[PDB]
């Protein structure tokens, strides 16, 4: 395997914060999240397809040597900020640097694998700062990848 | 800078030029597709057409005027607005005269694609009062015009026979000025006779259902469509038409747009002259024609103030020229038939004239001050019906002029931008209307032109010499056909006798030669002006100016035909010394019902409006083209290089964009500024190609979210898990 052991260690962290019942395994329900809550960003399709190999016996759980395998997978991925950006510049018909709520709850809920609608109601509160004057993508995403 | 395009979204194909393949099922097909959407307009380039959807759609709005207003023709899903602004930003900002030119067969929805222009213009103006009663005047007269020009043939219920042209004009400063209605070939030979099936002008059956008993008893007229030889019986219900119910809204227009009480009686009274006049019979004598029966006549003159003595001399007698001995012509009964029915046609339509007239005071700019216009040019539909006559002829040879010029210019300006791009031009191939049009009105050897030698010669005429005539002269020509001209063993139904066939560029016509000699026949000579003049009825007197003897005699043209041609070519002046555009109008159905589609009638009318023609004449060789930058902007996340932000110059990046899609390099060119797409099927590969990413895209945004949203949260426990920990933990203690 070709983690570090720093990055062994900060995923146990993480991995034993969402292992509830401590038995050193986590619920396959809970994988994206603890995923996520790692500074990684699987879709849900990626998702499905790790947990189809691990739950490939019926069990609804993951171990930690598995889970590290898991994690291992998009290590060396990463999307820019730029293409975040551009990914939002293309839905917006303007140059402002400016998206409708309106027209970003369209494009959440109708494209793509589509954000749940308590989800893009989320989205937008965060979103919108100058509330509720509709969302400044340049500076949303600026804070969403701020690391 | 704007992203928006027609391509967004498209209903089917929105602009006819990606069609493909291009034949006349894919272009119904689509059609209806789009119509089944509610979409009633669709493109050819820069044409418009536009199906009649029978139903209000609410796409009308002020807020629909404030999207295509200033923007790009290619920005915007098809409508008739952005047709409209072109015009208006090029009357604007170039201070061009505009003609918007509607084609089609007749009916609401050409009616109201002229109100929908002329009232996004008054809109858009910012003028105000001034424009809006001029819009007022032109839009509120329509029904008026209608009544007298419009009438039931075969084919259409309400169809107009005359050409109308309306505008607003301007001063360059943008100030209104004023505006104009101007006629055209109206459908003289309709006030004298017309085909089995088929009823006079409207105003006819409208006075005779509508006005009351006292009204009719001051006509001199008789409730009774069997009493009168210019109406016939057995057409005269047109079913779902209310004749009184419509006489009474032409007399409501006629009070809106200005004619006083006094004023639209007279006009009344000149339609009972001209229906009494039909009735007038002639008999031989030995001086050899006499009326039969003085009484018509008499109530004629009775209710026009005209000299009984003098009008029944002049349908017998018609005076020579000076300078001979001989001052008057005995005319024979043939001869006092067709002065009959000269007076008759010609009362018409300077009554025509003379309404038209009257509504344009109004609205005239009464300054010498040079103006801009926007105006709209309504030419009746071609027709193609069981039996084609004279009055056919004319409207399909003034179809055929317009498709002429409007092809040759499509054709000459898809050069001359292939030229500014250094792009290669390929020959197309298309119908050449030119030699068509030549046929008809060559002075030395054309159709009109035989037909008025014949109606002049001295000897016998008939029908008959004049298509024995056109067999001699027309024969060489290649689109001339008769039964006793030509020809292959192709499997052709043999013409019958007495006709003659023309390839017309919306389809072959076959003419009927039956009453083309009188039709043509069109005298209107000084006895008959001089009996006019002298009328004590105001309007008739003024509708004859030149019986005046103050006012000199000139020569009077003897024949329609010339007439009409002169009034072609003068309509045609107008509309080439403007900026053109085009709005192609067709009927879904004929039950004029919301959503109802026939595929067959749409068939017919694509072929008279000559639109496939236009697609290939429009998409040449490359149907798409666009410039470099805009082009790399809609399709730069298709390739994982010029995402997200190259390459090089915009051209550049087309080229490798297209390398790495591996898309063959026939199947587009580089121009100076923009791509050039040969097939649309290239064009709709990149389309589903981004349709595809953009749903990539949204994931690229989602799994960010999701994640940025876990992540925050993560950290916020991280940061307080020292007090979470602390608190599952006892206080004390040992
Ligand atoms: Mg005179």
């Amino acid at each position: 395997d070709q983690l570090t052991e720093e990055q062994i260690a900060e995923f146990k962290e993480a991995f034993s914060l969402f292992d509830k019942d401590g038995d050193g395994t986590i619920t396959t329900k809970e994988l994206g999240t603890v995923m996520r809550s790692l500074g990684q960003n699987p879709t849900e399709a990626e998702l499905q397809d790790m947990i189809n190999e691990v739950d490939a016996d019926g069990n609804g759980t993951i171990d930690f040597p598995e889970f590290l395998t898991m994690m291992a997978r998009k290590m060396k991925d990463t999307d820019s900020e730029e293409e975040i950006r551009e990914a939002f510049r293309v839905f917006d018909k303007d140059g402002n640097g400016y998206i409708s709520a309106a027209e970003l709850r369209h494009v959440m809920t109708n494209l793509g694998e589509k954000l749940t609608d308590e989800e893009v109601d989320e989205m937008i509160r965060e979103a919108d700062i100058d509330g509720d004057g509709q969302v400044n993508y340049e500076e949303f995403v600026q804070m969403m990848t701020a690391k | 800078e704007v992203k928006s395009s027609l391509l967004d979204n498209m209903i089917g194909v929105g602009d006819t030029v990606l069609l493909e393949p291009l034949n006349e099922e894919t272009f119904i097909d689509n059609l209806k597709k789009r119509f089944d959407h509610n979409e009633i307009y669709t493109y050819i380039g820069s044409v418009v057409i536009s199906v009649n959807p029978y139903r209000s759609l609410p796409i009308y709005s002020p807020e629909k005027v404030e999207d295509y207003r200033n923007r790009n023709f290619y920005e915007l899903s098809p409508h008739i607005f952005a047709l409209s602004d072109e015009a208006y930003r090029s009357l604007r900002d170039q201070d061009k005269d505009q003609c918007i030119l509607i084609t089609g067969e007749s009916g609401a929805g050409k009616t109201e694609a002229s109100k929908l222009v002329m009232s996004y213009v008054a809109a858009v103006c910012g003028k105000g009062a001034e424009v809006n009663q001029v819009k007022e005047q032109l839009l509120q007269s329509t029904p008026v015009l209608e009544a007298f020009g419009n009438a039931k043939t075969v084919r259409n219920d309400n169809s107009s026979r005359f050409g109308k042209y309306m505008d607003i004009e301007f001063d360059f400063k943008g100030d209104p000025l004023g505006g104009v209605i101007s006629n055209y070939l109206l459908e003289k030979s309709r006030v004298v006779k017309q085909p089995r099936g088929e009823r006079n002008f409207h105003v006819f059956y409208q006075l005779l259902s509508g006005a009351s008993e006292e009204l009719l008893h001051k006509l001199k007229l008789e409730r009774d469509f069997s009493r009168y030889n210019y109406l016939s019986l057995d057409s005269a219900k047109v079913n779902g038409v209310d004749d009184a119910a419509n006489f009474r809204t032409v007399r409501n227009a006629m009070q809106i747009v200005g004619f006083s009480d006094p004023e639209a009686e007279s006009v009344l009274e000149v339609v009972a002259a001209v229906l009494k006049l039909g009735n007038i019979e002639f008999k031989p004598e030995s001086d050899e024609s006499k009326i039969k029966d003085k009484n018509e006549l008499k109530e004629i003159c009775e209710l026009t103030s005209i000299d009984q003595v003098v009008l029944e001399r002049a349908f017998s007698f018609r005076t020579v020229e000076a300078k001979q001995e001989k001052v008057s012509t005995t005319l024979n009964v043939a001869q006092a038939y067709y002065a009959r029915d000269a007076l008759a046609k010609n009362l018409y339509s300077r009554l025509f004239s003379w309404l038209v007239n009257r509504i344009n005071e109004s609205i005239k700019a009464q300054t010498k001050v040079r103006k801009k216009v926007m105006g709209v040019l309504d030419i009746y539909g071609f027709e193609i019906f069981e039996d084609n006559s004279f009055e056919q002829f004319i409207i399909n040879y003034c179809n055929e002029k317009l498709q002429q010029i409007f092809i040759e210019l499509t054709l000459k300006e898809e050069q001359e931008e292939y030229i500014r791009e250094d792009i290669e031009w390929t020959h197309i191939d298309y119908f050449n209307n030119a030699i068509i049009c030549d046929l008809i009105e060559n002075n030395t050897n054309g159709i009109l032109a035989m037909l008025d030698e014949e109606c002049l010669r001295p000897g016998t005429v008939t029908d008959e010499t004049f298509l024995e005539k056109l067999n001699q002269v027309c024969a060489t020509h290649q689109h001339f056909e008769s039964r006793m001209s030509k020809c292959r063993f192709l499997n052709d139904t043999t013409l019958p006798h007495s006709c003659f066939r023309i390839q017309h560029y919306a389809g072959k016509v076959l003419y009927q030669v039956e009453g083309f000699v009188d039709k043509n026949n069109d005298l209107l000579y000084r006895d008959l002006s001089q009996a006019m003049w002298k009328a004590g009825h105001a309007l008739i007197k003024s509708l004859f100016p030149e019986g005046n003897p103050a006012k000199v005699n000139l020569k009077r043209p003897p024949t329609a035909g010339s007439q009409f041609k002169a009034s072609v070519a003068t309509l045609m002046k107008n509309l080439q010394t403007k900026n053109p555009n085009y709005i192609r109008c067709i009927k879904p159905n004929d039950k004029k019902a919301a959503h109802i589609f026939s595929e067959s009638l749409v068939c017919h009318q694509i072929r008279y409006l000559g639109l496939l023609e236009n697609v290939r004449v429009r998409r040449a060789g490359y149907a798409f083209r666009q410039a470099y930058e805009p082009c790399l902007e809609r399709y730069k996340m298709l390739c994982k290089q010029t995402w997200p932000h190259w390459k090089g110059p915009a051209r550049s990046g087309v080229e490798v964009l297209f390398n790495e899609l591996e898309i063959p390099v026939e199947e587009y060119s580089f121009g100076r500024s923009k791509i050039f797409i040969r097939n649309p099927r290239t064009l709709f590969q990149l389309e589903d190609l981004r349709k595809q990413r953009l749903e990539d895209l949204a994931t690229l945004i989602q799994k960010i979210y999701r994640g940025w949203k876990c992540r925050t949260h993560f950290l916020l426990m991280k940061g307080l898990n020292d007090i979470f920990e602390a608190q599952k933990i006892e206080w004390h203690e040992d």
